[PDB]
Parts: structure tokens; sequence; C-alpha cells
RNA sequence: AAACUCCAGUUGACACAAAAUAGACUACGAAAGUGGCUUUAACAUAUCUGAACACACAAUAGCUAAGACCCAAACUGGGAUUAGAUACCCCACUAUGCUUAGCCCUAAACCUCAACAGUUAAAUCAACAAAACUGCUCGCCAGAACACUACGAGCCACAGCUUAAAACUCAAA
């Protein structure tokens, strides 16, 4: 309200491509966490519930990043069987 | 499996026996049912690899001991 | 980098209060989840809303709304074929990073070992 | 309390501190320092006044003096912060730990126990 | 102790800015402060609009005053700046150069936590 | 010169122009995309109102207002009244995550207006008023 | 060593005598605290 | 005994510990140029250490400096100051496809 | 091993040699091993300084025709 | 549907309310708790355990008195649903959540895992959970239900809190 306008959360359109500008804006707001933040703020999340959600989301990140790390580590072994028939 | 062919040939050349394939449950502890009541089991089992393909001990290591068969193993 | 797990769980020897309260053991399974079918939505409504606009102005006379009708008709045909295309490429995995079925056979060969042998 | 013009414990024994500009004396005095610097001067005065060896900080005498200075600081803090329950707990615990020191000093060295009580103005009381 | 006064002044002409700085440094001295230096950071657009003393401000002159003062002078000086109509925003912080930065050897890697779960077969 | 997605900063000397007008001079289309409605107001750079349309002013009622096609219709209506007043290029400022967030922008384009930028101004309190309690569904 | 260094600095401190002169001298000067860091850990001073 | 036996010592090939780009440098709330390199251009949001690559000590120093600078009148809150958009990109994040 | 300190410094100063290791030859000698052997010989001649014993070793090899391109 | 229509949108001025991002950090505090900024004061114990006979604390709700009041919100009213709907869904609004000064002293106050010291070898080990143990000390427990109850006692508590049984009943829990 006291800041300058048309600087924050502003994406310029190129060659009249408004779809790509909106997708870029939506991608910006998503990566910075604003879209998920806006949604969680529609109704009050009681602190006990917020702490449980944060714990769940942090455990999911650890599991997902460790499973992804194992997938990338083993992907080289997806090559054809070198000893087929034995 | 990199050495299955090599090991199978070494056994045939020395006049002995090789089992480099998937090991089916009970080859040793249930041999009489699988082969016959008069089947003679091995007197010595030599493991050139003691682990299976999921990095666990080959089941025959435990089953060789159950049948009181001495094992040589790398 | 995976977030740290040191001192995060309620355990003997850990003085602080627990940071994480996992309802499931933080241990990698030998399988990944199945490809989740994406929520479908009504399509071609933009073309459907141009056809139904001319009708309102042309007393629902198809003779005056030919170009808009032909647009909506073609758009529905493209979306009908597009679903047929996607389905084939989804099963083939032409665009997927890997198929859960193929990615689980690979994990079967290198199973996570939470126990001693 | 020591005068504000008092020099800091670190700068009191540097050679030539008495010939520096007055401005430099203000910047090295208690007036320009936090209260913890004033408490170090109070602890030093009590040590020389009471303990036989003012350099031995691990003796039971020095600990009673060190803890007694902390107790007076908490009492002054709580005079201005009467709803500070955290520091009120620290005061009551510190008083309980000084009594445990004074008890052990009375049992081991009575002559020193008497000098500590006179020097610090402590009236030892037997528990009920 | 040593403090740093971050002073944003109303955008004014050179004569009124000098009178405001002198009036502010004298207030520090009247409270027992030893003023060490005065630095001009330049007049610039504020990061946002600031309302101060029934006026709206979009530009301001950024100044720093490095000084030593007794702990009791800080509270009394903050009250003085709140009444000066030529000051947009003034904050007194502990001088950053007093805090000595500890040496750092580098990033110590954290190994994946082990033995979180018993090795029994599940 | 390469394209910059960052808008031109007022007071600096940019070369971008739209019908001879600078970015600071392009009118603004304010889209309020609510959960049950979408409101579109086009204003000049001096904050003069030029056109207003919402799903309710376009004859939609109750749950039909909270649809994409209802917002698209509101966009076309606002574009038509704005085009008569001399508006071609607009800066879009959308606040809210309602269903007509993107559809309201399409209607502005189908109505003859050219969108040169998109701005999100969805209010996010940084700590603010306590929202209503969660629903039991 | 700290008392010696401090004794020299006090010569350049502001007093009621040089206050007006030090104010005018400050209004003519500019102090810049801005600088940027690079991916290599190098400081990039401003172009002034 | 025997000369060829291994000897006890510390790893001679051990690599020096890695350092953050700000290791050994002072983080001041008045250096808005540096602080601006760790906030989002579009939203002004402070980047987490997984994006900035800073160590824990400097992530805290940067965070505390930003919050101080913002409320003291040195740094904008809702966007990165456009003056600093052309500074070196030290954060690992890409917003364009 | 004691020579591991010499190998760590050699790799830092001169990097890995552009010559390729042949781990099949049981008597293979790399540029680093050649440096270590000369470094050991000069130490047995009574020299005890480390920074001096390292600079003289490089010169000896250059005289023998060895290519030592400093990394930096 | 009811409700508002001195309503809604843009812009400007404008908090005794709450504190995005940072935080993928795991820090501080005895616990309860503590994540906007600044400053002042400031985080007991140079053996350990130790007060249910004391002392000092103790989320939320609540009480007394005087204030503030954006938003949320028991109760209550209205709308809708329903066989009914004293609910769930929608709207409005109060106590209350805030501050000051005093009370109240309770939580699944649970990380249901006591403090201090030590160990990883032997028998590893009912099951599950967060692997199994040693030394020492305090607190606590001894079938279910009756019973967070009765009586007595203490207490700023008067529909309260703490301490806390018995009879009858069952072969289980
Ligand atoms: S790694 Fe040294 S301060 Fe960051
Ligand atoms: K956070
Ligand atoms: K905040
Ligand atoms: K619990
Ligand atoms: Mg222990
Ligand atoms: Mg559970
Ligand atoms: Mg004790
Ligand atoms: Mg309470
Ligand atoms: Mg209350
Ligand atoms: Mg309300
Ligand atoms: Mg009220
Ligand atoms: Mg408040
Ligand atoms: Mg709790
Ligand atoms: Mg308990
Ligand atoms: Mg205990
Ligand atoms: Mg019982
Ligand atoms: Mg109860
Ligand atoms: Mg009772
Ligand atoms: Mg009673």
């Amino acid at each position: 309200a006291k800041h300058l306008k048309f600087i924050a959360r502003t994406v310029m359109v190129q060659e009249g491509n408004v779809e790509s500008a909106y997708r870029t804006l939506n991608r910006i707001l998503t990566m910075d966490g604003l879209i998920e933040d806006i949604k969680h703020r529609r109704y009050y999340e009681k602190p006990c519930r917020r702490r449980q959600r944060e714990s769940y989301e942090r455990c999911r990140r650890i599991y997902n990043m460790e499973m992804a790390r194992k997938i990338n580590f083993l992907m080289r072994k997806n090559r054809a069987d070198p000893w087929q028939g034995c | 499996r990199q050495f299955s062919y090599l090991i199978e040939n070494m056994a045939r050349d020395c006049g002995e026996y090789a089992h480099t394939r998937y090991f089916r449950g009970g080859m040793l502890t249930n041999a009489r049912l699988l082969f016959g009541p008069t089947v003679r089991l091995p007197d010595l089992i030599i493991f050139l690899h003691t682990l299976n393909n999921i990095f666990e001990p080959h089941v025959a290591v435990r089953d060789a001991a159950k049948m009181n068969i001495p094992t040589v193993g790398i | 980098a995976t977030p740290s797990l040191r001192g995060r769980l309620a355990r003997f020897g850990n003085p602080r209060k627990p940071v994480l309260k996992p309802n499931k053991p933080l241990i990698l399974a030998n399988r990944v989840g199945e490809r989740r079918r994406e929520k479908g939505e009504a399509t071609c409504i933009t073309e459907m809303s141009v056809m139904m606009a001319c009708w309102k102005q042309n007393e629902f006379r198809d003779d005056a709304c030919r170009k808009e009708i032909q647009g909506f008709l073609d758009c529905a045909a493209r979306a009908q074929e597009a679903r047929k295309m996607r389905s084939i490429q989804e099963t083939l995995g032409e665009s997927g990073s890997l198929l859960p079925n193929k990615l689980n056979k690979l994990l079967q060969r290198f199973p996570n070992k939470p126990y001693l042998s | 309390d020591p005068p504000p013009s008092t020099l800091l414990k670190d700068y009191q024994n540097v050679p030539g501190i008495e010939k520096v500009d007055d401005v430099v004396k203000r910047l090295l005095s208690l007036e320009m320092a936090n209260k913890k610097e004033m408490l170090k001067i109070k602890q030093e005065q009590f040590m020389k006044k009471i303990v036989a060896n003012p350099e031995d900080t691990r003796s039971l005498e020095a600990r009673i003096i060190a803890l007694s200075v902390k107790i007076r600081s908490y009492e002054e803090h709580l005079e201005k912060h009467r709803k500070d329950k955290a520091h009120k707990r620290y005061l009551l615990m510190s008083i309980d730990q000084r009594k445990k020191m004074l008890k052990n000093l009375r049992n081991t060295n009575y002559d020193v126990f008497e000098k500590i009580c006179w020097g610090l103005g402590i009236e030892y009381t037997f528990p009920p | 102790p040593r403090y740093e006064l971050a002073l944003i002044l109303k955008a004014m002409q050179r004569p009124e800015t000098a009178a405001t700085l002198k009036r502010t440094i004298e207030a520090l001295m009247d409270r027992g402060a030893i003023v060490r230096d005065l630095e001009n950071l330049g007049e610039r657009a504020l990061p946002y609009r600031i309302s101060a003393h029934s006026q709206q401000h979009n530009r301001g002159g950024y100044f720093l005053v490095d000084f030593y003062a007794p702990t009791a002078a800080v509270e009394s000086m903050v009250e003085h700046l709140s009444r000066d109509i030529d000051v947009i925003r003034g904050n007194i912080v502990k001088h950053p150069l007093t805090q000595e930065l500890k040496e750092c050897e580098g990033i110590v890697p954290v190994p994946l936590a082990e033995k979180l779960y018993s090795t029994k077969k599940r | 010169t390469k394209f910059s997605i960052y808008p031109p900063i007022p007071g600096e000397e940019s070369s971008l122009r739209w019908a001879g007008k600078k970015f600071e001079e392009i009118p603004i289309a304010h889209i309020k995309a609510s959960h049950n409605n979408t409101q579109i107001q086009v204003v000049s750079a001096s904050n003069e109102p030029l056109a207003f349309a919402s799903c309710g002013t376009e004859g939609f009622r109750n749950a039909k207002k909270g649809t994409g096609i209802a917002a698209q219709t509101a966009g076309i209506a606002a574009a038509a009244r704005a085009k008569q007043k001399g508006v071609i290029h607009i800066r879009v400022v959308v606040k809210g995550l309602g269903p007509g967030r993107l559809s309201a922008m399409h209607g502005l384009i189908m109505g003859g207006l050219e969108v040169i930028s998109i701005t999100d101004n969805t209010p996010i309190p940084h700590x603010g008023c306590r929202p209503r309690k969660a629903r039991k569904l | 060593r700290e008392v010696l260094q401090l004794q020299e600095e006090v010569k350049n401190f502001i007093t009621r005598e040089n206050l007006e002169a030090r104010v005018e001298a400050a209004l003519d000067s500019r102090k810049n605290y801005n600088w940027a860091i690079t991916r290599e850990g190098l400081v990039v001073r401003p172009q002034r | 005994s025997n000369e060829d036996l291994p000897i006890s010592m510390e790893n001679p090939y051990k690599e020096p510990l890695k350092k953050c780009i700000l290791c050994g440098k002072h983080v001041d709330y008045k250096n808005v140029q540096l602080l601006s390199q760790f906030v989002s251009p579009f939203t002004g949001c402070i980047y987490g250490r997984h994006i900035t690559g800073l160590c824990g000590k400097k992530q805290k120093e940067i965070t505390k400096a930003i919050k101080r600078a913002q409320i003291m009148g040195f740094m904008p809150v809702t966007y990165k100051d456009p003056a600093y958009l052309k500074d070196p990109k030290v954060c690992n994040i890409r917003y364009r496809e | 091993y004691h020579e591991d300190r010499i190998r760590a410094k050699f790799y830092s100063v001169y990097g890995s040699g552009q010559r390729a290791f042949d781990l099949f030859n049981p008597n293979f000698k790399s540029t680093c091993q050649r440096f270590v052997e000369k470094y050991t010989e000069l130490q047995k001649l009574g020299e005890t300084d480390e920074e001096k014993l390292f600079v003289e070793t490089g010169k000896a090899l250059l005289a023998e025709g060895v290519i030592l391109r400093r990394v930096g």
C-alpha cells in the first residue's frame, strides 16, 4: 500500500502471448510459495494443525528426496542385461 | 552371473558339479522329495560367491550347515 | 541436499523435543507410487462459448454461425484424438521419466536393507 | 556502586592510563559500559577485601562472592521488573545455592566463613 | 557502549539539513554521548512511502552517526528523535563493528542419520 | 535488444512504447477474482474509471457467477465499454485465486484489448486478521 | 595497543568546536556501503 | 620391525572444507545491494538456504539484516529494488521455463 | 604412508600428470612416483627443509626432461 | 435462502489486532512456552540425587475491576437441511481471545520414555513402539469396576481445585 506499484509480481507480455506470461506469473507465485500460502489462509489453521502439517511436509520432503537420490543412483543399472542366458 | 559360464565349465572339467542358477527352496533340506529317497547329497560345497543377487547370503550357506555339509567359500 | 535427520526424532539420548513426528518409519520402500491419473476438466469451452454466442444473436440459425460452429466441431475432434494420443504415450512412457512398473523392477534388484544379514 | 569514572577492570593496570585525554578516560570507564562491567568491579573489590588470595577464583570463598554479586544484580533487576518470573526463579535458586556454599564453608573453614559473612553482610540462618 | 544512529531526514535544502544534523548531534552530546563520526549516505527514494509528523515522504537523506554513550542515553535519545519534525525515521543500533566475527573453517558436512530404527526384520 | 519480463521502472529512460504512450500511461484493468464472483474495472493511469463489468452485472446469478465462462463474459463486456473510450493496451492487475482469474483476462482480449503486462496483487497478510474457522465437511 | 589506537582516533572525533565544520564537510561527501557478491566469492564494488 | 608397514597419521589428501560465498565477509543491514541478491525479484521473499547456498551462520545473518533493513527504511519488502536486478545472480533458482 | 604427504602436495602443485596410469603394469611409475623417489633421495642427502626440498626436486626432473606444468 | 444495498470497485489517509517468506534452520528456556524491529536488563549451581510437610512457576479456558476493539467467535437469533437437527452448512452478533491490576492452578501439561554416571560384549530381544543394558538415587505402582466419586482437610478457589477411600458387584478387565 505504501510501496511502488507495477513492480511486485509483474510479468511483461511478449508478442501478445498472454498465456505464456500468465503461466510464468503462476510459476513465479508457485515457486515462492504464495499460491499454497493463499490457499492455506482461506480458513484459520489452528497451530496444532499447522505443526502437524509442517511435520508431515518435512518428512515427505526427506523421503521424496532420498527416494529420488536412490532412483538416480540406480538408473545406470537399467541398461540391457550383459549376461543374458546366465 | 558374470562367471556362471566359467564356473559351470570348471566343474565339468574337473568332474564335479556346479549350481550357478536360481536356487530353488529346498534343494538340500528337501532333496529326497525333489530328487528321490536314494539321492546322494554333496560332501563338500564350494562357494565362489557367498552372496545372492540381492546382496544377502546365499540360502545354501544356511542349508549346507543344516544338512551338515562342510562349505568352502570366498 | 536432503534435510538433516540428526536430532529430529524423539529418541533416547536426544535432549531436545522432537522436530518430526512421522506416522510411518522414515525408511525407503522397495516400490514407488503408481502414476496418478490427473483430474480431468471440461475442454473446448472457449470454442463452445463462441458458437453459443452467435446463436444468441442469430436466433439459433446454423446458417449464420457456420465458421464458429466448424471451429467448435474441430476443437472437440482434436480433444477427442488428443485423449487417444495421450493414453498411448502414457502407457508407453514416451514422455515419462520412467514407468512405476519399470522403476519398481529396478528397485527389486537393489532392495533397501533396514536389517542385518 | 563504584563511581562511573572508575576504569574498566581490563584497562586499570595499563601503563600510562592516567595521562591520556579525558575523553579516552570516559570511553574506558564504567559510564560508557554495560552493567556487567560494573559487576566485575564489585566482584574485584569484594575479593581483595575478604579473600586471602584475590587471584584464586575457584575457592569456596570466591564463588560465594561471585554468586553474591549475581544475587544483588537480580534483586536490582527485579526491583524494576516485578513480573519477570524467569529472573525471580534465578534469584531464589541463587540464594539457595549460596546457602549451600555457606553451609559447606562453615563446616570446613569457620574463620573464613566469618569473614565472608562480615564482608558481604550475610546473616547466616539455620533452616527450619 | 558504541552505537550507530541510522537517521533518515526529511528532504530539505542544504541549510535546513545542516541545522537538523547539528541539532541532532547536540542532543546526543547533551545526553553524555561522545560522537565519533558523521557519514552522509546520500539522498535517495525511500523503499516505501513513510508518514511522519502529519506528512507523507517519498525521498529522504540517509545519514549515520557513530558515537559512544551510556546505556541510559539510548532510551532518552529515541524519545528526542520522535519529536523532531525533520526526522522521518531514526533507529539506534549497536555498532556492527563492535561485534567481532568468529573465524569459520568451512562447511562441516552432515552424514545421513543412522540407527534411527532397530534392525529387526519388519 | 533482448526481452525483459521485468516492467520498465518509472523515471528511467526506456524505449518501450504502446501507441506512443509509456508504460506509466497505459490504463489498468483491475480484475478481482473472488471465489463466487469476478469483478473487472478498467481505469486510466490517472485513476479515472472507464468501464466496469462483473459476473453479476452480466446476468449471472448465484453459483453461475463463480465460473470461468461467467468471468469471460464480464471481460468482454468491460472491454467493449473501455474500447469505446479509447482503450487498446491495458495493464492487468488481478487479485484473487477465483475461477475467473484467467478467464476474465481472455474476455478482455476477445473484446479487442491488448494485454501488455500481468500483475498479481492478491492480498497476503504478513502475520493480519484471523480468518474464519475451518469447515467440517 | 588498544589505548594507543583509541588515543589517535579521539583526535578526529566531533566536538562542539568543529561541529559546524564537520556537518558542512559531511554534506559534501558521500559514503557507500553497497557491494555485491559473485558466485566465485568476489566483491563487486559499485561504479562510482 | 618392518619399514613397509602403514603409519598412523591424518589424511594427507583431505580436501579443505567448502565455504559459503560470504564466508569471512561482514553482512551489514546498510548493504542493501548484497541483501537484495537473496530475495525474490517478483515477491521480495527471502530465499531459503537451499537456494542461496549459504551456510547456517550466514543464512541467519542475511535474514536478520534483511528484516532490520526493511523496517529501518533501507530495503523494500514486497519486491527487489529494481536498481539491483542486474547484479550477479548467486542464487540457484530459475523462474522462466 | 610417509610418501602420501609428498603425493598430496605434488597433486596440488602440479595436478595429475597428463600421462595416463597403467594399473596393469605391476612396475608402473607415474610422474608423481618419479617425483617421490627423487624427493626421497634428496632427503637422504641431509636436506631437511620441506619447502626447499620440494623446489629442488622439480628442477632435477626438468633437467632430466620431465614436463611439470604447474596448475596455477 | 436469509443477510447488506450511506453497498461494491479504484485511489488516498489510517491500529491498545496479528506477526508471509527466512524455517529444507533445529536454536533458547526448568517446564509451560518462545520464530516482525530496536535498545536496556538478563539466562542459578567448579560433585551428584533430593521437599506431596515448603517456596516459586505453570498453555488454553475461566473469575474480578478498568480500558481497547480490526478480525475471529461459545452462547443466542435468523436461513437452509432433516422423520426430528437443541448439530454438521450459510449470515449476524455477544462473552471471550488483547492491555493493565489481581485471582484461578487445570491439559493426551505426552517426546505417556525420571535425574546423574556409564556400556555396546555377553543371553540381542514376549509383541508393538523410539535397539539392549549396568551403577546410583528419588518419585510412583500392586485385578476390574465403584472412582478425575463419597467423607475429612487445605485453598482469594463456592456448579472449583488438590489429596482420596469403602460397601455392594464381577471372573475377568
Ligand atoms: S562457510 Fe564460513 S561463514 Fe559460511
Ligand atoms: K516459516
Ligand atoms: K512477520
Ligand atoms: K504426546
Ligand atoms: Mg544417559
Ligand atoms: Mg502413529
Ligand atoms: Mg538438586
Ligand atoms: Mg495458568
Ligand atoms: Mg483472560
Ligand atoms: Mg466479525
Ligand atoms: Mg467483543
Ligand atoms: Mg498485541
Ligand atoms: Mg505441550
Ligand atoms: Mg506424565
Ligand atoms: Mg527427579
Ligand atoms: Mg482397582
Ligand atoms: Mg480433572
Ligand atoms: Mg472432587
Ligand atoms: Mg468435600
